[PDB]
RNA sequence: UAAAUUAUGGUCAAUUGUUAGUAUUCAUAUUAAUUUUUUUAAAUGUUUUAUCAUUUUAUAAAGGUUUAUUUUUGAAAGAUUUUUUGUAUAAAAUUUUAGGAAUAGUUAAUAAUAAUUUAUAAUUUUGAUUAGAUUGUUUUGUUAAUGC
């Protein structure tokens, strides 16, 4: 067995008294990387590949991990994880549809520390109330479309500034000044 | 708990009225502190509405400097804390053979200080109710500091190290010899700040605050 | 070495090194943090059976399983050899019935059990309600 | 005539200028990075309202009257005459409120002195720092709660709004003073970080601010990269303003919540009580909805007078419900996103979709 | 039935009492559109997707879900078959059967069934197109049938469908209603593929309520 | 800058070496840099990058057949409009203009 | 520390918002003149200790 | 510790009937079905669902 | 800690079975046994745990993970208007209670 | 070819059909995407439902907030009427006149044998509530359906003063319902939805004009902004508009 | 801002290299291996049935996947004298590559609609789409041990 010493081994069939039966897999194997391309010729554009990958999920390293103990589990009891999610409703331009952006918990055991993470969800809102920014509660259901398994389960604060901005007519939120990051020196003059 | 069951027997049979006394004898005194040779005035208790907080202090002790907070800038920095800075105030002063240190004042900073003082690593401390600071008078021996080493449990604030009661029981067990030598300060769930010895005498573990010896 | 790895001016305290390891994967495991997504380990009749050793079976000395187990009686062979160990060479770990704390026997029944407030979706409340209804009216069909 | 091209020579430090070397004066972008070749007309009127000298508005006079009528009555009998006791001190509750002249010289002090002295200490000789600070105190006077608070959101927002205006007017006059670039940039970051609590504590002042200092560009989010996942919104959270709302006094808090027993939503309890929570919908959200409101009138006007076409599209759809790909319902069939539920089958077999993922 | 009868009894008594305040609409919950499971299921009119343990008020059912059992000629690829085709229409309680049948005409999505004008029936005797649903007693339970203008002819063999299993499909059949689309000669994909019931499915004779063999 | 200031870890001594870099390693890396600069200045290295290109993927103007220095090699394929821009601009950098901001005008520019 | 502007060292026993006395943007130490009264031009003055 | 509604008291009371033990029913009476009062002529018959 | 304590093939180093019953209702792994694609890689995620750990049930006074100021409680307090402070007088991370709870 | 295979728009499973019936016995093909349509897609404004007896009797007295002169609701309603007509000459005889305009905050079945005496105590309860209240500003935005499409009305939005107004009107509902046993329609404890009826199908037009106003006539305004307006007077009025246009002013309260 | 103990309570943490001025997880060690040794495997024809038919017997070939794989009694267990019901597709957390940017039968609502319905649609730098390696979340090895 594992707790036995190489030369004190006899029988790899059974474990006599007790312990842990397991196959001593061979982690020590010098996995390699066979260069099938040239440093200037890669069939990718963004992320080039030039050395072995560490593969897995719930196995990669730094060992990120699922942690339910976050804002959501501090505020709501849940039947099953992810049910209830609180966020700044951001993006509702799809008629009767909200995009609620609420966080989860990514715990790093090795470091002994956390980082909660962002996610733009789909969230049905029949009758079109929420505006971009209302801190809202979102709950899960039966699905609503390809992508919305949620529905606007409340408001926690309505963006009253925004609602009046619409009433007056303007855009309830001005749009971002710049786009996504590009690589071309776009020369805007006048 | 056994030294009270037969010390509280003094109940008369009647649930008698409780006696009224002088206007005030039940008020807590203030701790004496000379006003002219001093670090800070031991601020009274009556001004308990004048006291601000560590983060946001009042305007008291204009004669004296004020410690500043310890809050980093980026991702790439460790996030210090009063427990870190109090440990390295004390480490540098015991390395400079000072006497009084003006050490940050948070609930578990003076928590660590009251138990260090109970454990004799410190000749004394004082909370002047200074919303920001309080002073730790250091003890020396044979030229060398009694606080041989003093470490924070975490060089970071973003990493709280909750100690299992078994973790804290495997410190007082040096290879079969029960060893309460190195004193470890951990802040339990009850918002108390206690050494690992009373923490494992009641089998609760707490946030790791400091190691010291 | 402006471009070398950093080295501690002094060894860190090994006690601190231990205390920083109460929240890492190898203790999350034996807390219960993972949700087992696969078969996990090979429980039964794969090469590596676990569950037959999971409880305690006395010592089988029926033939030479290697150490002449059947006429050689193996006092010292069991300590050094088959009583499992804490790592290769460490002392025999004994999971005995006298190496567990005597507060374990003195417990009344089901006291370890704490009020578990479990909440289930609304529709899921309805489901399980109609189900234990149907099943108090009739559990098995005719029997 | 074509994208400007710089001829970098690698042996050198850095390139040559462009042959269409378009600009001459570097163009001065905002806090988050957009141009202004000058300030809005609001702000140029706010420059002429700063360099003509602001006079103390009569609101202070009238509040002093209907507030301290006894000091006013004393002044009422004492008007014009060389005063030896300050019957206006309660009118000027602080050094700074006396911005109508120089050196905090309150108006009712210079009577007996020379007209030339009154000319010397009037709004005509105020230094430029004096005049900027004068506007500052006047505005921090009419936006503050009590005349000693200078740390209110509105106080700070207006103070830094005037501040950033004088900064921009400095810059759009003198371009290469880039410590002052990093003056305006950080100052505007704080003015935004204050207005984004103002519009969370009382937006009325916020819009009076908006439309009197014409600064919406310092609230306007810059980078979609952030405001896609809602981080330009998280700020009024982080400051602690997620609940500085008073819905109990704007938006009737009854229907804004689901239930726990039911599980139904905000608008469905608003259904089961009959209340109308819905923003103003733009014309697009209006027309899509009117169109979704007439589909059944279309069905009734379709099947009833052209049941030929009703039947024709019957044939079209009735063949299609059997042709095509799938006909039964499996999870393989109706996993509600085929292309990404089945990744192993998109480049080789199922060339219908060109990418494995199209949604969140 | 012990439910329809009794709920009608009480639904009636409720208005046999004038001393009744009305329902507290905020406390009379609707049904939830979002629920657990997977589908957008429809429960009854009296039923909620959640638990509502109350015995809520038995309210009158304004629009009835009326079920009309048409006759759709199906094509198992071994003949044409007669099978039940209910079209459950949500129809009010005040409507004349004329408008009810206009309604079903608009409601169907298979115009295999609304090619020629048809009529209603209950246990045979037709309903007139001048009276209304309660004029006979149409609930959602009225075990209604539907009868086309050519129902008395389907024992016959003149308009009976000319199938390519046993009959000659000419070219003119290849431009007429079902057969232009039915897909006679199998494409590489067999393009519109239909059902298929064996020639020996039921046994030697066809489907009957009573045991023949 | 698009240039690499240090062509090499000039600063490498033991940590706390109270200087940016020892004069030895500085000379070693100035020799590497003299080789790089003479390679560039002598193969008449010319690069370029114009607006609304992916500015990271540089242009090799010295690898154009109109400005080629080699004869047996083929420099690079470049669209015709962009080529007529660039090589005209390379000719344009052959002189500095009185009445404008002057420039460092080298022989190896032509 | 052998970098210039790191000779000030680690002073945890100052008041400043840092322990790294060379990162305190506040009181850059004159090096030639101070120290007559406080030891070295690093340590804080005897009216701020 | 649950509150047997009228239906449930009736139910258990049938049970007491059939088993023939008055004690069994007297406590359900003492405990729960005491504040049950007949419908006095003025008051509404089926007071609506409230919660 | 040690190896034999990391070896999860003993049970004492494992949270027992009956806790998936105490969580998802007794005998509710069976309805997943009887499932179709049960066994190829995945199974129904078996929720054996300590009960004192559930994100569902427990609170900041039970679960030592809940009073993590770094990201959990800090946002809790920036939401609940409490004074959140690093080494706070209240163990979770709160300096004291907020205006709302103070009053109501 | 342009969407999912088995869309969840059509993913439906009706459970008022018995079990097995759709399996092997019978087909139930219908159109379920109109019985699963939302009040936001129809217009069902959940009006307080009167029970049997109070439904049998006609509204006799009704509390209403009066519109001031020179409104915005009046002018936007005027253009809505212009477009109703230019759309259809059919629909003029269904619209409510502009002068009959009011704001309905409650209807009440009052008996004439105890008529004026009950009106007086009701007036006490109304003035004792609206005495300390300030003049009320409300929001008109987007119409709805009373009587299952029979009545079209410009609901006042709950977004400016519905909180205060409904504390008031549920107080006076409780008072008129449980204190002085008058018949407000619903429960003494319900809150009647304040409403501005702009058109209606009346029993005298049911026969010819229908039991559901044609949602095509008005649905372009179902979510239109009709204006925010201020008002100062809550009046109990008897149901007789032909007096001078506006219904018989059986009591007023200024704010 | 109090000491306390009715005396080891609750069950083992413990690091074993001959270096070569000094800075630095970095040749030589030991542990688990692999290189290495035939004490675990193995066969063909599945089997009934009334019969040219039909009842019974459902995840190992690869197939290249990192926003991914999920589902029931109606089969069977399964018991009676008959018509007998409401529990399922959904998710949620974690996702690689030095030099990092655009991708597409598209997103939502209507729909048991629209191969030409409506629209300011959706994915993305919180690192998207292409391409590359790769089987995805109680099995080991080392270490006193977070790890690796």
């Amino acid at each position: 067995p594992w707790w036995n010493f190489q030369t004190e081994h006899r029988q790899r069939c059974v474990m006599m008294y007790g312990g842990s039966r397991a196959k001593n897999t061979h982690n020590a194997n010098h996995r390699v990387f066979i260069k099938k391309y040239k440093r200037n010729a890669f069939p990718n554009r963004t992320r080039h590949h030039w050395a072995v990958s560490m593969t897995g999920v719930l196995g990669q390293r730094p060992r990120r991990m699922p942690w339910p103990y976050d804002l959501t589990s501090l505020i709501f009891n849940q039947p099953r994880q992810g049910s209830d999610k609180i966020g700044y409703v951001v993006g509702t331009s799809m008629l009767k549809t909200a995009v609620v952006a609420a966080n989860h918990m990514v715990y790093y055991p090795k470091f002994n520390q956390r980082v909660s993470r962002t996610s733009r969800f789909f969230a049905h809102d029949e009758d079109l109330a929420c505006v971009e920014g209302d801190l809202v509660h979102i709950k899960q259901c039966r699905k609503i479309s390809k992508y919305k398994h949620y529905y606007v389960f409340s408001i926690l604060e309505p963006n009253i500034e925004g609602r009046e901005r619409l009433k007056l007519g303007l855009k309830a939120v001005p749009p971002p000044l710049f786009g996504y990051p590009v690589s071309r020196r776009i020369v805007k003059l006048n | 708990t056994r030294l009270e069951r037969n010390k509280a027997n003094g109940g008369e049979a009647l649930p008698q009225r409780r006696l009224v006394d002088l206007p005030g004898v039940e008020r807590r005194r203030d701790l004496p502190a000379d006003p002219i040779t001093r670090l800070f005035f031991q601020h009274k208790g009556d001004h308990a509405l004048y006291y601000g907080t560590y983060d946001n202090p009042s305007l008291q002790d204009e004669d004296r400097i004020q410690i500043e907070k310890r809050e980093p800038r980026y991702w790439t920095y460790n996030v210090f804390t009063p427990v870190y800075d109090f440990c390295h105030r004390i480490r540098e002063a015991t390395e400079q053979r000072k006497r009084f240190v003006i050490v940050p004042s948070t609930v578990e900073t003076r928590g660590c200080a009251r138990v260090m003082l109970g454990h004799g690593l410190v000749a004394g401390f004082r909370d002047f109710h200074n919303d920001r600071a309080f002073a730790v008078e250091l003890k020396y021996f044979q030229g060398d500091s009694t606080i041989n080493v003093i470490e924070p449990c975490a060089y970071d604030g973003k990493t709280e190290f909750e100690w299992s009661p078994k973790m804290m029981r495997r410190l007082m067990n040096t290879h079969g010899i029960h060893n309460r030598l190195v004193v470890y300060i951990c802040r339990t769930a009850d918002n108390r700040v206690i050494d690992h010895i009373q923490a494992v005498k009641e089998n609760v573990g707490g946030r790791g605050l400091i190691m010291v010896h | 070495h402006r471009s070398g790895k950093a080295r501690a001016f002094v060894f860190r305290d090994p006690t601190l090194k231990m205390m920083r390891a109460g929240s890492g994967y190898q203790q999350l495991r034996r807390m219960g943090m993972p949700i087992q997504v696969s078969k996990g380990w090979r429980k039964v009749d794969h090469f590596h059976a676990n569950n037959q050793y999971q409880h305690a079976w006395p010592l089988l000395s029926h033939d030479d399983l290697g150490n002449s187990d059947q006429s050689n009686n193996t006092r010292n062979i069991m300590y050094s050899m088959y009583l499992p160990k804490r790592n290769k060479g460490t002392a025999p770990w004994f999971r005995g019935a006298d190496t567990y704390s005597v507060k374990y026997c003195e417990q009344g029944r089901y006291e370890y059990q704490r009020y578990l407030m479990i909440n289930r979706f609304p529709s899921e409340y309805r489901k399980h309600f109609m189900n234990f209804l149907s099943n108090i009216r009739s559990s098995s069909g005719p029997a | 005539e074509h994208p400007s091209i710089w001829l970098w020579y690698p042996w050198r430090m850095n390139p040559e200028p462009p042959t269409p070397g378009m600009p001459q004066r570097r163009a001065l972008k905002n806090l988050h990075g957009a141009v202004f070749t000058d300030l809005t007309p609001v702000q140029k009127k706010r420059q002429e309202q700063m360099l003509y000298g602001i006079n103390i508005p009569e609101t202070r006079q009238m509040k002093f009257e209907q507030e301290h009528p006894l000091l006013a009555s004393a002044l009422r009998q004492l008007d014009g005459q060389p005063k030896g006791f300050p019957f206006w001190y309660k009118k000027y509750p602080t050094r700074r409120h006396a911005y109508g002249n120089r050196f905090s010289i309150p108006d009712e002090m210079l009577e007996g002195y020379g007209e030339e002295m009154k000319k010397a200490l009037s709004k005509e000789m105020m230094s430029i720092q004096e005049k900027q600070f004068a506007q500052e105190a006047m505005y921090m006077e009419r936006y503050a709660e009590h005349d000693f608070d200078t740390t209110s959101p509105a106080v700070l927002a207006v103070k830094r709004a005037l501040k950033c205006r004088v900064l921009r007017n400095h810059l759009l006059t003198n371009p290469h003073n880039n410590i002052i670039k990093a003056v305006l940039a950080n100052t505007e970051k704080k003015l935004s970080h204050a207005l984004r609590k103002l519009r969370k504590v009382d937006f009325k002042k916020y819009w009076e601010i908006i439309r009197d200092h014409d600064v919406q560009d310092v609230l306007q989010p810059s980078n979609l990269v952030t405001y896609r996942q809602g981080a330009y919104w998280k700020y009024d959270w982080n400051a602690g303003l997620a609940i500085s709302t008073n819905l109990a006094d704007v938006l009737d808090p009854r229907g804004l919540n689901g239930c726990v027993e039911t599980g139904r939503s905000r608008s469905e309890v608003a259904r089961d009580l009959g209340l109308s929570y819905t923003r103003p919908l733009q014309e697009n959200e209006k027309k899509q909805l009117s169109h979704q409101a007439l589909y059944y009138e279309r069905l009734a006007k379709f099947k009833m007078e052209q049941p030929e076409a009703a039947r024709a599209l019957e044939r079209e759809r009735f063949v299609r419900k059997f042709s095509g790909m799938f006909a039964k319902m499996d999870i393989k069939s109706g996993a509600p996103d085929f292309p990404s539920t089945y990744r192993k089958l998109l480049g080789t077999k199922v060339v219908r979709w060109a990418s494995k993922r199209h949604g969140p | 039935g012990q439910y329809e009868r009794e709920a009608f009894e009480a639904r009636r008594r409720l208005e046999e009492s004038k001393n009744y305040p009305g329902p507290i609409r905020s406390a009379t919950p609707g049904d939830t559109r979002f629920y657990a499971g997977s589908l957008e299921s429809i429960l009854q009119d009296n039923d909620r997707h959640y638990w509502r343990a109350v015995i809520d008020d038995p309210q009158v059912q304004y629009v009835i879900p009326l079920r009309i059992r048409f006759k759709l000629f199906t094509w198992v690829t071994t003949g044409w078959e007669q099978r039940l085709h209910i079209v459950q229409t949500m129809a009010p309680r005040d409507i004349t059967i004329a408008r009810l049948i206009e309604l079903v005409t608009i409601e169907n999505q298979s115009p295999y069934l609304c090619s020629s004008t048809f009529t209603l029936a209950v246990d045979g005797k037709e309903l007139d197109p001048d009276k209304s649903l309660s004029d006979y007693g149409i609930t959602e339970h009225s075990r209604i049938d539907a009868i086309e203008k050519l129902d008395h002819l389907l024992h016959k063999d003149s308009e009976r469908p000319l199938d390519w299993t046993v009959d000659e499909m000419t070219t003119e059949c290849l431009k007429r209603s079902p057969y232009k689309e039915m897909g006679m000669q199998p494409q590489p994909n067999l393009a519109p593929r239909y059902e298929a019931r064996p020639k020996g499915y039921f046994g030697r004779n066809n489907y009957s309520g009573m045991k023949q063999e | 800058r698009w240039a690499a200031k240090f062509y090499g870890r000039v600063t490498f001594g033991p940590r706390n070496y109270p200087y940016p870099s020892s004069r030895w390693l500085a000379r070693r890396f100035k020799m590497k840099k003299h080789r790089i600069i003479k390679r560039f200045r002598f193969r008449r290295y010319k690069l370029a990058a114009v607006a609304n290109l992916p500015f990271a993927k540089m242009i090799r103007v010295g690898l154009l057949p109109e400005l080629k220095s080699s004869k047996t090699k083929k420099g690079d394929d470049v669209e015709a409009d962009l080529s007529g821009r660039l090589v005209s601009a390379v000719r344009s950098s052959g002189g500095k203009k009185k009445g404008n901001r002057g420039r460092p005008k080298s022989k190896y520019q032509i | 520390a052998n970098h210039p502007n790191r000779q000030s060292g680690i002073q945890f026993l100052t008041h400043y918002n840092t322990h790294q006395r060379f990162r305190v943007n506040k009181d850059y130490i004159d090096y030639m003149h101070w120290g007559k009264e406080q030891g070295q031009a690093r340590l804080p003055h005897r009216h701020q200790r | 510790q649950t509150w047997p509604c009228t239906s449930t008291i009736c139910a258990y009371l049938d049970v007491c009937v059939e088993a023939g033990e008055k004690t069994w029913a007297m406590e359900a009476w003492n405990r729960y079905c005491t504040e049950l009062k007949f419908l006095q002529p003025g008051e509404v018959d089926p007071k609506p669902v409230s919660r | 800690s040690f190896k034999y304590a990391t070896k999860l093939q003993h049970d004492e180093m494992r949270q027992p079975f009956y806790i998936h019953e105490k969580r998802h209702g007794i005998f509710s792994n069976e309805k997943n046994i009887r499932k179709s694609r049960r066994g190829l890689p995945f199974i129904t995620p078996l929720y054996t745990r300590h009960m004192n750990l559930w994100e569902t049930d427990t609170d900041a006074s039970k679960n030592r993970f809940f009073r993590g100021y770094v990201f959990g409680q800090r946002e809790l307090h920036q939401l609940l208007g409490r004074p959140h402070g690093f080494e706070a007088n209240n163990t979770d991370g709160s300096n004291d209670i907020s205006a709302y709870e103070m009053t109501t | 070819e342009r969407g999912l295979y088995f869309p969840i728009n059509h993913r439906i499973v009706d459970r008022r059909i018995a079990s097995g019936v759709t399996v092997e016995e019978a087909d139930v093909q219908s159109r379920y995407r109109r019985e699963l349509r939302t009040s936001f897609a129809t217009g069902e404004t959940r009006q307080t439902i009167p029970p049997a007896w109070s439904a049998c009797e006609r509204p006799t007295h009704f509390l209403s907030l009066r519109l001031p002169v020179r409104n915005v609701l009046r002018t936007r309603v005027n253009e809505m009427h212009n477009q109703i007509l230019f759309s259809h000459q059919q629909h003029a005889p269904l619209l409510v006149p502009l002068e009959k305009l009011h704001i309905t905050l409650g209807v009440m079945a009052i008996s004439e044998r105890e008529e004026t005496e009950r009106l007086a105590s009701i007036y006490d309860c109304v003035s004792e509530v609206f005495s300390v209240i300030h003049p009320l500003q409300l929001r008109f935005r987007g119409l709805g359906t009373f009587g299952f499409g029979r009545v079209l009305f410009i609901r006042v939005v709950p977004e400016a003063d519905f909180g205060i107004l409904e504390t008031a009107v549920s107080k006076i509902r409780r008072r008129v319902g449980g204190e002085l046993k008058v018949d407000m329609k619903g429960n003494p404890h319900d809150s009647y939805v304040p409403h501005v009826t702009i058109a209606k199908i009346r029993s005298k037009q049911q026969t010819q004009f229908g039991s559901k106003i044609p949602i095509s006539m008005w649905v372009e305004y179902q979510h239109h902004d009709f204006g925010d307006v201020t008002f100062s007077q809550v009046d109990i009025c008897s149901m007789r508009g032909s007096k001078d246009g506006y219904y018989h002013t059986e009591g007023s309260v200024h704010l």
